[PDB]
């Protein structure tokens, strides 16, 4: 789905499991 | 003389002169260094149009022209003085004798030669006798000697021609090889303050000579790869930079064996930077960050099977120790 | 600081000379150009009656002498590094002997690529114009119609870029150079017709074409046959128009050809010197014709013996020749039509000092006066000198090898010299000597044994063991193979009361660009046999080491490191301090360390004994090429850079915030037009100015500098711009343009320095002119009190 990083496009199930990642690209 | 030149207010990335550089969008700027007392002068250019028929996509790049030191902002201008090139003599011209002033030009050699550059270092610096150095020493300062000790480097990493490819201009070639390395955004910092070229192109040889190791830059020590494995698929050289489906650019590193990394996911062919290659993900083992991806081959006929492409920002140099 | 520089021995080497009429039309004289010295001299049957000698304000870079059309005598030209160009004439009104100038002035363009082949001035044999090759693609033409006082000049368009060298051609019908140029396709040879009138270049007589790919030397062929004749790394070539000759001779292959000289003035023998120091004699034979026309009929070469290293060469009179040298002995030799077994027989040498590689500061005689050891010469020419005052005495130890450092140890009363000799790979398999030198015969050879680790020459380091009074090589230990002795001291370290001789060395080999391993050897030598006492394996290059406070303060690339003595006689790493320059230069003072690389990165470390490291104090990084540093005081650094210029560096005083206390503001520029290779802390007499620093160059002068009161320095600052008022310079060149420093890129005046070579200089002027440069002078003051102060300034060398 679209749950996915628009920075790497790591794919991600959840919408809290992609806002986790989003910490680690900053 | 100085100029009045306007800021790039969106800019994340120290351009290097010489360098063009893809930006992630949301005639002359200035591209601040942040750490954040200097910068480059950047020139946006591109109203480039591919044709695709009927879709026109415009990419946006910029390219890098003159260092500065920035003296005061004012809300974004700039008034800054342009940091000159300090270009220097041969080492040897303060003590060359006037009998062996007309026997100093050297002919030329048939590129292939490493005995070559035998004669070359008793030739040129024959009149070291004269002071209290050795002939080695000032090899290590002769310019042309240190672009070959760099371009020797550099064919190992990419297998590309070695002729019209790289400038000669040791200048431009210092310029050139700060934006090749995959070195962080600290060492390119620190190459910019560099005033001479055979400053750069020593350290950018000590670089390369002591700074073998890349880890992640969020963790510092944790290995990724090191310089061995550091390999061109692309025909652009062996980090190129890459844009994604959302604008963001990778200056992406493509090594063979890449280590502590995670995958998450399972490979895609989406909007795949190597056409053939299945991207997938990687992260660091210790502290999640993302170093970058790793390219499966879709077909068991290519060559090489699998490798990383990590992203330069992602990763640290590190001396082993 | 502040500080005063002055010339204790004039520069030594010889880098000009010239054979002509200059002193009067019946005299034949010889000049000698001596850096910035220029010797005129007068050729006796006897040998040589000095005439005079003048002191320019530049580097003379150009001497040639020429006779316009309507001159009684011969003019001189001289072109200084600094771009002064000046006509001179010798002028004898009595007993009064005065060298006036004709003409001067700056022959400088802003923009130009000086060319890597130096400067060259050549004249048109009618003296029609004075042609300068000063900048790639540019021909600067000073015609000498006359009344050109000024020098007036215009610059003619070179197509060609790379010249190696260019000449003006004999017997031709317009102005005609001829000139070696390299471009893609290798070396060739052309010449143009130049014309005045058009300001621009004609067709010229002959466009041969390929020829040595190393072809370097054009010489001008007299009227009889013409042409020019062009020497090459292995071939001598012939070309004047469709005539070519080539010669090919086995003899000069072997080394390469750098001096020439016309011997009779129809130019049918020739005196031809190469890099090892052999003479030949080019004999071109001569076939005339029925119509008197005169064609070179062949190309000879003789080797006629061996001079000491020729730099220029002149024919005299009557077979002597006059052999000047930069790196050995000057000499005049009498060429002899019978071999002795070598047609060169010595007839009179003169002393050369440089170049000055290494010296040290040591007063044998206990009596405080000091006697100067300095390591001089290379190669064949490589010599210890040992000057001591009152004139200057000055005893020459020939080495026959290349003296390269060089340290002094009381307690074994004899010097150790870091040196080098050449030999060849023999064909059996091992390493011929060339010559018999210093290091083959020793008292007592050694060679290492640590074991830690086709034809072309390589070169052989050895320790020698040298007595202070007979200068004997006691024992020369030969280091290991590949193996480049860089440092040498002698000093006694730790608890330890023996006091040994410590080498650093560098594995140095031809694919390894930088050396990764080295060795520090301890040695001792007393009880009259040299044994090692231990060694440490370094991983590098051992730059530079001193004694430090009891431990020794070693350098290996880029890393600082403090060794220990411990009770087992091993050196222990006690600290390190790593640096992003590579430690050069390593001076001490106290616990302060003063650390130097190639580019003038100027470092400044303290050692913290409370915690046992170093901590950076200052440090001034200023991209130029640095050839030597000397600690001044606790706060002044003394520096030498290019181009031949002398700074001085301080510790900034307004220290109120970590970021100006971290900075070494520069103080002092002056451009000595020296090179420096070594500065020793010293004395020459036995002893107002505080400090006395000695120096020695390339071209054999050694100098003094000492510091001064800032009342003492604004006083001597307004006597040095009073005497450039009444003293005449001999190119009419500015004394403050000729100490401005000056850099390829900057140029600026001389600052925080005075010139005591024109301070002395107060005492030679008439009574009058003193009372003209105190006229409004004030710590008035009398003419009586410059006289007794500079008077003093002459009791410290
Ligand atoms: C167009 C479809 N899309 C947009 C809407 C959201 C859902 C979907 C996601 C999957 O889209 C992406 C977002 C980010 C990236 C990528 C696709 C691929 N990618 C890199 C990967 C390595 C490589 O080799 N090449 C790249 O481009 C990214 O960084
Ligand atoms: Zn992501
Ligand atoms: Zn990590």
């Amino acid at each position: 789905s679209l749950t996915t990083c628009e920075v790497c496009g790591a794919c991600f199930e959840t919408r809290k499991g992609l806002s986790s990642h989003a910490r680690s690209h900053l | 003389s100085c100029q009045v030149i306007p800021v790039l207010p969106q800019v994340m990335m120290i351009l290097i002169p010489g360098q063009t550089l893809p930006l992630q969008l949301f005639r002359t700027f200035a591209v601040l260094a942040y750490s954040a007392q200097f910068g480059t002068t950047a020139e946006i250019y591109a109203y480039r149009e591919e044709q695709d028929f009927g879709i026109e996509i415009v990419k946006v790049k910029a390219i890098g022209r003159q260092r500065f030191k920035v003296l005061e902002l004012r809300t974004q201008q700039a008034k800054v003085q342009i940091l000159p090139e300090c270009v220097l003599p041969s080492t040897m011209s303060a003590v060359q004798l006037e009998s062996l002033n007309k026997c100093q030009i050297f002919p030329s050699k048939p590129v292939s030669s490493y005995k070559w550059w035998q004669k070359y270092q008793k030739r040129k610096f024959h009149c070291a006798n004269l002071t209290s150095w050795p002939r080695w020493l000032y090899s290590l300062y002769d310019a042309e000697t240190l672009m070959d000790r760099i371009k020797k480097q550099l064919r190992e990493w990419d297998e590309n021609l070695k002729d019209d490819s790289l400038p000669s201009n040791p200048i431009d070639f210092s310029y050139r090889v700060a934006a090749c390395l995959p070195i962080d955004d600290v060492l390119r910092i620190q190459l910019l303050k560099i005033g001479s070229a055979i400053q750069r192109l020593r350290c950018e040889l000590d670089i390369m000579n002591k700074c073998t190791s890349l880890c992640c830059k969020q963790c510092q020590e944790t290995e990724i790869t090191t310089k061995n494995e550091i390999f061109s698929l692309s025909l652009c050289g062996p980090m190129a930079a890459y844009v994604n489906p959302h604008g963001y650019v990778h200056e992406t590193l493509t090594v063979y064996k890449a280590c502590n990394l995670n995958l998450i996911g399972r490979p895609s062919t989406e909007h795949s930077w190597f056409p053939g290659y299945a991207w997938t993900v990687a992260q660091c083992k210790i502290c999640a960050s993302h170093i970058g991806w790793k390219f499966t081959a879709t077909k068991k006929d290519m060559s090489p099977q699998k490798f990383w492409g990590l992203t330069r920002s992602a990763l640290l140099p590190t001396i082993p120790d | 600081s502040y500080n005063y520089v002055v010339t204790a021995q004039k520069p030594t080497a010889v880098n000009g000379c010239v054979t002509g009429h200059f002193t009067s039309a019946e005299d034949l004289n010889l000049l000698i150009a001596k850096n910035t010295r220029l010797e005129i001299y007068v050729v006796t049957a006897e040998g040589l009656r000095p005439v005079k000698e003048v002191g320019m304000y530049g580097k003379i870079a150009v001497m040639e002498l020429f006779r316009p059309k309507g001159e009684s005598k011969d003019l001189l030209f001289i072109l200084t590094a600094k771009y002064n160009a000046c006509i001179l004439e010798y002028k004898q009104s009595g007993e009064s002997i005065d060298i006036i100038t004709r003409a001067h002035g700056n022959v400088q363009d802003r923009i130009g690529r000086p060319s890597e082949t130096g400067i060259i001035g050549i004249i048109d044999p009618e003296c029609r114009m004075i042609g300068l090759r000063l900048y790639d693609g540019l021909f600067k033409v000073i015609p000498l119609d006359r009344d050109n006082k000024e020098l007036k000049a215009f610059n003619i368009r070179l197509e060609e870029l790379h010249v190696i060298d260019v000449k003006f051609l004999y017997g031709c019908q317009a102005p005609t150079i001829c000139f070696v140029y390299q471009d893609p396709q290798g070396r060739h040879v052309k010449t143009y017709e130049v014309s005045l009138r058009e300001k621009e270049f004609n067709k010229g007589p002959w466009k041969q074409e390929n020829v040595e790919a190393e072809a370097s030397m054009v010489i001008a062929v007299p009227e009889p046959f013409g042409g020019a004749i062009i020497i090459g790394q292995e071939s001598i070539t012939y070309h004047n128009g469709d005539k070519y000759l080539a010669i090919a001779p086995p003899i000069i292959k072997q080394s390469t050809i750098v001096c020439h000289n016309r011997v009779d003035p129809n130019g049918s023998r020739y005196l031809l010197g190469d890099m090892e120091g052999r003479l030949f004699m080019l004999l071109l034979e001569k076939e005339e014709q029925m119509d008197g026309t005169v064609t070179l009929k062949d190309l000879r070469v003789e080797l006629l013996g061996e001079t000491s290293i020729a730099e220029c060469l002149t024919y005299l009179d009557n077979g002597v020749v006059f052999v000047g040298s930069r790196l050995g002995d000057s000499q005049l030799v009498k060429l002899n039509v019978d071999s002795n077994e070598s047609y060169v027989v010595a007839m009179e040498t003169f002393t050369n000092l440089g170049p000055i590689v290494d010296m040290c500061v040591v007063d044998l005689e206990r009596q405080g006066q000091g006697q100067l050891v300095t390591c001089s010469g290379a190669f064949k020419e490589g010599s210890l000198r040992i000057i001591r005052n009152q004139k200057l005495h000055i005893r020459t130890v020939p080495l026959y090898e290349s003296p390269r450092k060089i340290c002094y140890q009381e307690v074994s009363q004899c010097f150790g010299v870091l040196s080098s000799r050449i030999e060849v790979q023999d064909t059996s398999g091992g390493t011929t000597a060339l010559r018999p030198s210093a290091s083959t015969q020793a008292l007592s050879s050694s060679v290492s044994s640590s074991k830690l680790f086709f034809g072309e020459e390589v070169e052989v380091h050895n320790l020698l063991i040298i007595d202070q009074h007979t200068f004997e090589v006691l024992h020369a230990h030969q280091f290991l193979q590949n193996e480049y002795a860089l440092s040498l001291v002698s000093c006694k370290l730790g608890k330890d009361p023996n006091t040994y001789f410590i080498v650093g060395t560098a594995m140095v080999y031809p694919e390894e660009a930088e050396p990764k391993q080295g060795r520090i050897v301890v040695f001792q030598y007393s009880d009259g046999k040299l044994q090692t006492v231990a060694e440490k394996e370094v991983k590098g290059a051992v730059y530079s080491m001193v004694e430090f406070n009891g431990k020794l303060l070693a350098s290996i690339n880029s890393t600082v490191r403090l060794y220990e003595w411990t009770t087992e006689k091993e050196l222990r790493t006690e600290c390190n301090h790593y640096n992003n320059i590579m430690a050069l230069y390593l001076k001490t003072k106290g616990d302060f360390i003063l650390v130097g690389d190639l580019m003038r990165s100027v470092l400044l470390l303290a050692y913290k004994p409370m915690e046992g490291n170093f901590e950076e104090i200052a440090r001034d990084f200023n991209p130029n090429w640095m050839s030597a540093v000397e600690i001044l005081d606790d706060d002044n650094f003394l520096g030498a850079e290019n181009a031949f210029n002398l700074f001085v560096c301080q510790k900034d005083s307004a220290a109120t915030t970590d970021e100006e206390r971290q900075h070494l503001q520069e103080v002092g520029l002056f451009h000595l037009g020296e090179f420096v290779n070594v500065f020793c802390h010293g004395s020459l007499v036995m002893q107002p100015t505080q400090g006395s620093v000695l120096f020695g160059t390339v071209n054999g002068m050694i100098g003094l500098v000492t510091s001064l009161s800032e009342s003492w320095y604004n006083l001597l600052l307004d006597m040095q711009n009073r005497l450039n008022k009444v003293i005449k310079s001999v190119g009419k060149i500015e004394h403050s343009f000729w100490r401005s420093f000056h850099t390829e890129r900057k140029t600026e005046p001389a600052t925080g320095f005075i010139d005591g070579d024109l301070i002395e200089s107060f005492l030679d002027i008439s009574r009058p002119k003193m009372q003209e440069v105190v006229a409004n002078l004030q710590y008035e003051a009398t003419a009586d009190d410059l006289i007794k102060v500079v008077e003093e300034l002459t009791r410290i060398h």
